[PDB]
């Protein structure tokens, strides 16, 4: 389905149960693009929400 | 759920 | 341990799925968590499938 | 007596 | 409108300053921008003071 | 602090977020003189970077 992959620009620390914490440089597979400043993605098999302004798209 | 500000 | 690692939890009680998208497991079973959410239900994998389960039926095996 | 799951 | 006019933005969410040089404002508040910079933080004036604020917390009121 | 004021010799169009666009003949209050071809200044209450070779000093 989703072929969108992004890279973490900075460390992100979860502040809510459904958030996806990650380290700068992590590779995240985006599961849903949503307006509002938050996207859903998967890293290390865990799926959760992260700030869309914290990542950069990685082109094939 | 407000957007997350980037670090300064 | 390694940062932002996938959570590992152990079943503390038996659970029979009440819906098709729910997991069934036995006390002692190990589940790898895919979605942590508030509301009493988490998503995880076990025995080859992915499903929802009562978060209060498990206890995380904590690092480190 | 197992805990009661919350409604989904 | 008039060329190269100072930007006017409206707060879309409440914001509490995390540092002394940051602005604090409430949703609906109007800020006059003094510095536009990449990196997620802009400088502006509001209620008599000048400070930094998250650019993603505001929306520009566009001319014309 | 800075008593330096210059006048725009030509129109300048911003190409980056931190640049100060202006029209020929605009009066700019210089906030920092820097080598490299770019100075920082204020016009219309906005402070940003502009080409130093695009302005002429206005003496009192």
């Amino acid at each position: 389905n989703s072929q969108l992959v992004v890279r973490a620009k900075f460390n992100f620390q979860q502040t809510n149960e459904d958030e996806l914490s990650f380290s700068k440089g992590d590779v995240i597979h985006v599961t849903r693009v949503e307006e509002g400043g938050w996207w859903e993605g998967t890293h290390n098999g865990r799926t959760g929400w992260f700030p869309s302004n914290y990542v950069r798209e990685i082109k094939p | 759920r407000p957007p997350k500000p980037r670090p300064r």
